[PDB]
């Protein structure tokens, strides 16, 4: 559905006119598209036939239920943010044209997908390398869809230059271990899995360590989110890691077969500077985009603990973190492009210029977020304290599995450290509340109408004017909500995650 | 099973009372809202229902293999 | 019945309060008729709610047996399971009781949002209740941490000049030091595969493990309470924090501590608890007498009753390590009588002195007792209670605790009856000049005490002596509870 | 039964060199674009082919 | 698991579509309707310019049209496939399925058909498409050739079920069906 | 000489020297699937070299469209 549809798109949007509305109607396609694509996936793939493992396409591919689950993650979060195109994310023009300038933005989002679904499936390394291409070639020409932006595109610069870097690093391996054996598909090379390098591997991993940002290579990804416009940096921050990580779970899967234990050292030697950078790095930031860089190199050395771990407790940890801190992901970025339609105007020291792109820079705009919509506010601290990890908080619940796991497997260093790192990174975690917050009775009587949201005018004065609209004001509700119960359902949820099998069986 | 679905619409009468806060509006406005918002959860929580049922079916079938599993290796 | 109908009720009072008050926020710039005399509805129902919850628990207290050994009123909600024993009914209710305590100290003392208040107050409260009815080791955890996230707001909103580092203290200290608790409940369910309170107990660990676990619980513990040397918390959350805060902060948060050792401690690391004893008591003495010395040389007078609390909860952590029914009944009902003195005389000193001159520097009062003659009785009734005089709640909570510690520890244990000396000497440097001299000449002529501050004081003494004259009220219900919490093989 | 349950599932029975899942269902080369029979050193014989190692279904 | 009666492991292109019930006719009729349905209710909920609704124009409900047909089909494919893979409730299939085996093999016929692939590429066009329908919601890829990888042994057509009795069909063995494996290398072995 | 990263010297000081060190080194990959294949006497290594030299060919038209443009942002002016 995903292919077909989109060349139908390709040639559609090429035809009719450029206006602002068709650009936007044709990203309502694209709506239905992933959707028919979800509804077709679901109809045909379950947790219990995919138990075993399938090939397809003469073993190019192989699904099974741990593949699955991530696809159809992907499919559901690609349909969340594809509502921050498809709709109003604040109902000025001055802000919501910039999504609907691009009509190429949503042919590159279902290129994109194509590639975040087949990673997870790669079966043999030659067809590894070319989807692996497929999908950092769809992640350039998204940084740089907005090519009049001098900061967009030199964040795709930096990305294509750093992402080509890594995915030589990627070929080098499979070559190397196509010499070494003389094999191309993975599950022949298994058979050979006592013989065959398994630093050959560990290179392999490198590469794709660099795609998701990990120390020592963090700094470009700290810079490309920084730069990017909030609308890109929403996806790119966060869609490459829920297909590489799950790649590198199933990799790291057949690693623990020969049981080496220096490379297990390397890759915790990765993850204990990832914790250390991810939490002192964010104490003196004063960009919230920054901020969130760090957060999501904190989650990620969070997550690999459970991958390298790699045991029946980690299946459960990485499934359920991957997809509550998604939606935590989605949650944060859908109120902070929401918010900008409180900033102040003037009618000055620092010199400060905003752009169109990210109206919201810095971390002290989000100034008496409690005072000019306090359902907002709760919201987002209800997000930031999940990421925290306060209890009974989805947040909560992705730490204590990912400790479980961790634990299990004698990882008693780096369960302390992520803990301590946990308590560092709460410094610049609340620091974003305070800032919501704290400021509130020192500030409830004043007369602000120099928002930018005073801006637009009135219908008739006997009315009921919403001030957010529809489609994304009840994706905030049902997220947040979402994130603050699920002490009801998480029961049902973690039994769900322990049917979810990786060549477990017996 | 009700019971069950009545929570989920009622979790679904949250989702919009929250949405109005957010848009800031008398929870009063357009009440077919809540009706709307009611049945949308009523359908995720009936689907959620035969997603867990089937979950707990298939935990028994994999739980009789593991006991025998594990009685092999207390031995 | 006890924990659905406390969570299911509270939820409708949240959401009550929610839709009343926020359905005009959108551009109607009106007046209303709720935010009218400091949105007095909205507070007569939050203050409404908070007694109500007081009802739930008496109605499972008529049908609670003292004669029956283990937990009682066993419920299954939210997948969890969740039980009554003597111990936890007198926390449970001296938690419900503050409640409407903590709403009418703030009754006319803040700058606005009263509605957010009130939700928080009684969010509180309900979540530190729920903390004494659990049964597992997790969701003791879940709702130990799940205070933090009100209250670094309430702190952060409704504080003092310098919140913004109290707020930060609570949330550093305290969610840094419990992710080291979580540790051990992790490693609980990994190698037992359960938390459940009945099936740990009954596990004996190697003495090796049992020492990794008991330090990972400590840390916790010993920084909620809070003990020496992580104690520096306390004193800047307490001076910061508003009045209701400091009474929920002073009554019920240090006591979960105490019910830690009780539940995470005793029962399922009893042989590594008994090597640990010796230190603990070191710890807590020199707490005890550290905190004593160093409260005489504050100038603050909040930060004067903050370092006063530290003091007694030493005693009450030297008590409940007693391995005898004496200390452990002792600390128990000091943590009780403490529940009260300490809540009461945050509000003589940061709710009524303060509420007149928005000034806590000991410097500027004396002589209070020739215009303030109402004020001086209750300060000077309560510090002679704060420093364990006889027919207090205090003293038979400081007595049993002291000779709990002479029978466990006779040579280092007899060092716990400096309490007697040093509590007085703090206490009653502090009372002896608010009640001495003239009358202050920084100080203008105003207001006594009002019927609003008479109240909270009068029924805050009244539970106070009541269990100092016939404490049997209190060691009836924990008598047999108590009991199962002492290890010893006796041949 | 909770208790019981977590320690079943939770459990990670070990893996080596000597024991793994493979999924490879048949034997490849029976038939090659051209040039099938080359030096003869196929010694696979596809008419006698033992029985494969199936997969086991866990939920069957 | 709730497993039936396996009736080809990759069927033909042509068979997934006859062998469709009136439902799945009626989901892809659904899945045409719905996709310029979904853009009225999208804009039902919200409307794409202003406050007001405005019916979406004639172009985009198109082209939206196209896209739901494509999906409709596929969904109606992946429905049929299920039948024929066991995993979905196929008594009528079966009975089709033998019908139409066992009257091809009376007429000493392959009920596979003839094809132009040599024996390599039959092989490999079976290792191409068998179980693709799992990754039909991503790009498409059918079974369009007539190969022997069937996943199925022609010897359960030789047993006589309930209610196939009056079909009175005649089987000849195995080495007389014309274009079958077992009746192809006669001369040589590496030759069909 | 390869250990204290002397491939660092040997690459120019513009960002078209950086493409060129990327193919390079992309090269050497090819180069070395083209050697093992043929030793093997496999089609298969062949097949994937072949695949490889596509596949670098167009990451390097993606990348110069990006310093391309990135070049016309800063010549905007164009008042001409
Ligand atoms: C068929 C005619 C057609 O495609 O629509 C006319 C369409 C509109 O032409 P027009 O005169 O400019 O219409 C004015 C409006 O702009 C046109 O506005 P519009 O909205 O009416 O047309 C947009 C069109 C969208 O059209 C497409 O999506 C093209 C699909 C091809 C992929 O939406 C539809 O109407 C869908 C039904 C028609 C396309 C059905 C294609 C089925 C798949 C084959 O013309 C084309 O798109 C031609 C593209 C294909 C060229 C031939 C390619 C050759 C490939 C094989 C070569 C070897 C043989
Ligand atoms: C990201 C990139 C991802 C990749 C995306 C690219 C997508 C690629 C996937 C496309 C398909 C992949 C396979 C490509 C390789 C095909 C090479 C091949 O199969 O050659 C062998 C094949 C001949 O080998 P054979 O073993 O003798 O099989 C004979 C029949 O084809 C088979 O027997 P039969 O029962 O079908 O009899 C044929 C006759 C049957 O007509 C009758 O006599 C009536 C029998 C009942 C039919 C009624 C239902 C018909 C459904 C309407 O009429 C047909 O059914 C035509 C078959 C094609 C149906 C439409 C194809 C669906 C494409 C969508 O060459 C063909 O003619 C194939 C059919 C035409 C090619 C389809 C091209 C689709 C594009
Ligand atoms: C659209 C939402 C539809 C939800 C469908 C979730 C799903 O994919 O099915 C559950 C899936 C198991 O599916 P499976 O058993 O393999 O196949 C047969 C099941 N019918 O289990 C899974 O693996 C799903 C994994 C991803 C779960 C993500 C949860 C998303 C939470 C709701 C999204 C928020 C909704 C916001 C509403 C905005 C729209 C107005
Ligand atoms: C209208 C009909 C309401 C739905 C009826 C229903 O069945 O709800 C389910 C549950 C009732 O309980 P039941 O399932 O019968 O058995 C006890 C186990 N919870 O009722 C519930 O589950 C209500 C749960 C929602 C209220 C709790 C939400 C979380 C509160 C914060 C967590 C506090 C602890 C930390
Ligand atoms: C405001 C102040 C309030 C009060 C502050 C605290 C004051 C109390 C501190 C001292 C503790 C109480 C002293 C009780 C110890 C005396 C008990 C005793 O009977 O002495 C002897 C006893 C063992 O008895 P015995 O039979 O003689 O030994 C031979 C055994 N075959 O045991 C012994 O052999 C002697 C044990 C050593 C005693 C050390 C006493 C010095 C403690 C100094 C503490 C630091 C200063
Ligand atoms: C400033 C705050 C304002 C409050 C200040 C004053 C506080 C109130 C003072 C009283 C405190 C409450 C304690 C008394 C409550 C009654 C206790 C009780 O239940 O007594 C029971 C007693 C024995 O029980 P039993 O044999 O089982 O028969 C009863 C069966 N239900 O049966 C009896 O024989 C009852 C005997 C009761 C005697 C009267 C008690 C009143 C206090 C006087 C004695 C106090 C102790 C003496 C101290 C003098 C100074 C040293
Ligand atoms: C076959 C491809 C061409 C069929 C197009 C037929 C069609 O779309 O109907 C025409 C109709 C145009 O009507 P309208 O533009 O409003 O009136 C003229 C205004 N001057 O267009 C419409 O109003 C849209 C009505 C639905 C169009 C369905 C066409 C589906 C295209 C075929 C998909 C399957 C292949
Ligand atoms: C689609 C139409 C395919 C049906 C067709 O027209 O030709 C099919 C036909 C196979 O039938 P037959 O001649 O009996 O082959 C003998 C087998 N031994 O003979 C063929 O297979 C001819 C090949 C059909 C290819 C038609 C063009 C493909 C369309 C590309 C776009
Ligand atoms: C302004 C408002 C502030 C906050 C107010 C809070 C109101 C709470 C309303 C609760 C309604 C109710 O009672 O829901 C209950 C119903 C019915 O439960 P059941 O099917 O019998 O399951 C039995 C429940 N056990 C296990 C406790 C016995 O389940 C629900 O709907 C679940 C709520 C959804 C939470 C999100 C997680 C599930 C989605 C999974 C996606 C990954
Ligand atoms: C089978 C079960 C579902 C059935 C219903 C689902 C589709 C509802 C569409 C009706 C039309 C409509 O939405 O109309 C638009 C309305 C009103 O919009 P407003 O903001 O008041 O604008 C003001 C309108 N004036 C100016 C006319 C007054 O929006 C709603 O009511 C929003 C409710 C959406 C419910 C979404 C449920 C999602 C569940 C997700 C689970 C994973
Ligand atoms: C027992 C479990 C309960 C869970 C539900 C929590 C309450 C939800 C409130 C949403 C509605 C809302 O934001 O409403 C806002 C309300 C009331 O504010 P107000 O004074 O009317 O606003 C001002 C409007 N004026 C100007 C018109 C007067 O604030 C509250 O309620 C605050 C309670 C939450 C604070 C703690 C947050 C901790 C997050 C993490 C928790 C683990």
């Amino acid at each position: 559905m995903l292919f077909t549809s989109l060349l139908l798109i390709i040639v559609y949007g090429s035809l009719v006119n450029k206006s602002h509305l068709l650009t936007k109607l044709i990203n309502r396609l694209g709506l239905i598209i992933i959707i028919y694509t979800l509804l077709i996936h679901l109809n045909i793939n379950t947790l219990e036939n995919l138990s075993i493992g399938i090939n397809m396409f003469n073993n190019l591919l192989l699904i099974n239920s741990f593949n699955n689950t991530i696809i159809e993650l992907i499919l559901i979060i690609c349909i969340l943010y594809v509502l921050l195109i498809s709709f109003n994310i604040t109902g000025l023009s001055i802000i919501d044209n910039l999504n609907y300038s691009k009509r190429t933005f949503i042919v590159i989002v279902l290129f994109n997908i194509i590639g975040l679904t087949l990673l997870p499936l790669v079966n043999d390394i030659m067809i590894l390398f070319i989807i692996i291409e497929l999908q950092s070639y769809s992640l350039y020409l998204l940084t740089a869809i907005f090519n009049e932006s001098h900061n967009s595109t030199k964040s795709a610069l930096y990305y294509f230059i750093v992402g080509s870097i890594a995915s030589f690093i990627i070929l080098d391996a499979t070559v190397s271990i196509y010499d070494d054996l003389g094999l191309t598909n993975i599950q022949y090379i298994l058979m050979y899995i006592d013989k065959l390098e398994i630093f050959d591997l560990l290179c392999l991993l490198f590469g794709l360590f660099i795609k998701i940002g990990l120390a020592p290579f963090y700094s470009y990804s700290i810079t490309i989110y920084s730069l990017s416009p909030t609308i890109i940096t929403n996806y790119i921050s966060l869609m490459p890691k829920l297909s590489i990580l799950t790649l590198i779970y199933i990799i790291m899967h057949y690693i623990n077969i020969v049981n080496n234990t220096d490379l297990n050292y390397v890759i915790s030697f990765l993850i204990l500077i990832s914790m250390f950078i991810g939490s002192f790095g964010g104490l003196n930031v004063i960009r919230i985009k920054t901020l969130l860089a760090y957060s999501s190199l904190l989650n990620v050395s969070y997550m690999l603990l459970a991958i390298l771990s790699n045991s029946n407790e980690s299946i459960i940890a990485y499934i359920y973190y991957i997809i509550q801190y998604s939606l935590t992901h989605i949650n944060i970025f859908s109120i902070i492009l929401v918010i900008s339609i409180y900033l102040p105007i003037m009618n000055n020291m620092l010199n400060v210029m905003i752009t169109k792109y990210s109206p919201i820079e810095y971390i002290n705009q989000l100034k008496n977020l409690f005072i000019n919509n306090i359902f907002i506010a709760i919201a987002l601290c209800i997000s930031i304290f999940s990421l925290i990890g306060i209890p009974p908080l989805t947040g909560f619940y992705g730490k204590y599995l990912v400790l479980i796991s961790g634990l299990n497997n004698g990882y008693v260093l780096l369960s302390i450290v992520l803990i301590i790192a946990s308590s560092i990174s709460t410094v610049y975690y609340a620091t974003i509340l305070k800032v919501l917050s704290f400021d509130t009775l020192s500030f409830k009587d004043i007369i602000s109408n120099n928002l930018i949201i005073n801006t637009s005018p009135e219908n008739n004065n006997n009315e009921i004017k919403p001030e957010i609209s529809n489609v994304i004001s009840y994706v905030i509700s049902s997220l947040t909500l979402i994130i603050l119960l699920i002490i009801i359902q998480y029961e049902n949820i973690v039994k769900g995650a322990y049917l979810v099998l990786l060549y477990n069986w017996v | 099973m009700i019971a069950s679905l009545a929570g989920w619409g009622l979790f679904g009468v949250t989702v919009r009372a929250y949405q109005q806060g957010i848009r800031k509006v008398p929870f009063s406005y357009y009440p077919l809202g809540y009706v709307y918002s009611a049945l949308g959860w009523v359908a995720f929580g009936y689907g959620f229902n035969l997603w867990t049922e089937r979950n707990d079916k298939l935990l028994e079938k994999r739980v009789e293999k593991l006991k025998e599993s594990r009685n092999l290796r207390l031995s | 019945m006890l924990v659905q109908n406390l969570i299911i009720f509270n939820i409708i009072g949240i959401v009550l309060l929610v839709l009343l008050n926020n359905n005009n926020n959108g551009i109607l710039n009106k007046k209303s008729l709720l935010t009218i005399k400091n949105e007095l509805k909205l507070k007569q129902i939050g203050l409404i709610i908070s007694i109500i919850n007081i009802l739930i628990i008496i109605e499972n207290w008529i049908g609670f047996n003292s004669n029956y050994y283990g937990f009682q009123n066993i419920e299954r909600f939210l997948n969890i399971y969740w039980g009554i024993d003597g111990i936890s009914l007198l926390l449970v209710l001296l938690t419900l009781i503050l409640g409407p305590i903590a709403i009418l100290s703030n009754w006319k003392n803040l700058k606005g949002y009263y509605t957010y208040y009130v939700i928080s107050i009684n969010m509180l409260v309900i979540l530190m209740a729920l903390n004494f009815i659990c049964l597992d080791l997790v969701s003791f955890y879940i709702l130990f941490e799940s205070t933090l996230a009100p209250l670094f707001l309430l702190i952060g909103i409704y504080g003092a000049n310098n919140k913004n580092k109290a707020a930060y203290y609570v949330l550093i200290y305290t969610l840094a030091s419990s992710l080291f608790m979580l540790l051990s409940i992790v490693i609980y369910y990994i190698i037992i595969n359960s938390t459940d309170y009945i099936y740990i107990n009954n596990i004996i660990l190697s003495i090796n493990l049992q020492s990794l676990l008991f330090i990972g619980i400590i840390i916790g513990i010993a920084v909620k309470t809070p003990l020496m040397p992580v104690h520096t918390w306390l004193p800047t959350v307490h001076s910061e924090s508003p009045l209701g805060g400091s009474i929920l902060l002073a009554g019920v948060i240090l006591k979960l501590a105490i019910y830690g050792v009780i539940r995470l401690l005793l029962p399922n690391l009893s042989e590594i608890s008994m090597m640990f004893t010796p230190i603990i008591y070191i710890i807590s003495i020199l707490t005890l007498i550290y905190s004593s010395l160093i409260t005489l040389k504050q100038t603050d007078l909040k930060v004067i009753i903050a370092y006063s609390s530290i003091s007694h909860l030493a005693v009450c952590m030297i008590g409940i390590f007693a391995n005898n029914l004496i200390g452990i009944n002792g600390s128990l009902i000091l943590c009780l009588a403490h529940g009260f003195v300490s809540p009461a005389l945050f509000i003589l000193v940061g709710g009524i002195l303060y509420d007149r001159y928005h000034n806590r520097l000991i410097n500027y009062y004396q002589g209070l007792s020739t215009f303030m003659p109402i004020f001086s009785i209750y300060l000077v009734v309560f510090s002679f209670c704060n420093t364990g005089t006889p027919l207090s709640g205090n003293f038979v909570g400081e007595f049993l605790s002291i000779t709990g510690a002479v029978i466990r520890h006779p040579i280092i244990g007899s060092l716990t009856a400096a309490s007697v000396l040093l509590s007085a000497c703090y206490q009653m440097k502090l009372t002896n000049r608010l009640t001495g001299s003239v009358f202050s000449q920084y100080l203008h002529i105003t207001n006594d005490v009002t019927n609003r501050e008479i109240f909270l004081l009068n029924w805050l003494l009244i539970p106070t002596i009541i269990i100092g004259i016939y404490p049997s009220f209190v060691t009836n219900i924990l008598n047999l509870a108590s009991s199962t919490l002492i290890y010893s093989v006796l041949i | 039964s909770t208790a019981d349950l977590y320690g079943l599932i939770s459990f990670t029975p070990k893996r080596d060199i000597h024991h793994y899942v493979i999924r490879v269902d048949e034997v490849p080369g029976k038939h090659f674009p051209t040039n099938t029979t080359g030096n003869f050193g196929n010694t696979v014989d596809f008419e006698n082919l033992e029985p494969r190692r199936k997969p086991i279904n866990p939920y069957l | 698991m709730e497993t039936y009666e396996l009736i080809d492991s990759d069927p033909k292109f042509s068979r997934v579509v006859r062998y469709f019930r009136p439902s799945d006719y009626l989901t892809w009729a659904l899945g045409t309707i719905g996709a310029p349905g979904l853009m009225v209710l999208f804009e039902k909920i919200e409307p794409a310019k202003g406050n007001t609704f405005k019916m979406p124009p004639p172009s985009i409900m198109r082209i939206a049209t196209t896209i739901g047909f494509f999906g409709g089909f596929y969904y109606a494919y992946t429905s049929s496939t299920k039948r024929f893979w066991g995993y979905s409730e196929n008594a009528k299939e079966v009975a089709k399925d033998r019908y139409e085996v066992k009257k091809a093999l009376s007429e000493k016929k392959s009920p596979y058909g003839s094809s132009l692939l040599n024996p390599y590429q039959q092989d490999m066009s079976a290792r191409n498409s068998t179980n693709s329908q799992l990754l039909l919601a991503i790009f498409p890829w059918f079974n369009v050739a007539n190969h022997q990888s069937h996943g199925i042994d022609l010897r359960k057509y030789y047993e006589v079920r309930d209610g196939e009795e009056n079909w009175n069909f005649t089987l000849p063995p195995l080495d007389q069906v014309k274009d079958l494996d077992v009746a192809q290398y006669k001369e040589y072995s590496n030759y069909p | 000489m390869d250990l204290i990263l002397l491939m660092l010297v040997a690459v120019g000081l513009n960002i078209i020297d950086i493409y060129i060190m990327i193919e390079i080194l992309i090269m050497g990959c090819t180069v070395n699937t083209i050697y093992s294949a043929s030793l093997d006497n496999d089609m298969i290594g062949l097949i994937y070299s072949l695949i490889q030299i596509i596949i670098a060919g167009v990451e390097s038209a993606i990348g110069l469209s990006i310093l391309v443009n990135y070049n016309r942002i800063r010549n905007s002016e164009e008042i001409e």
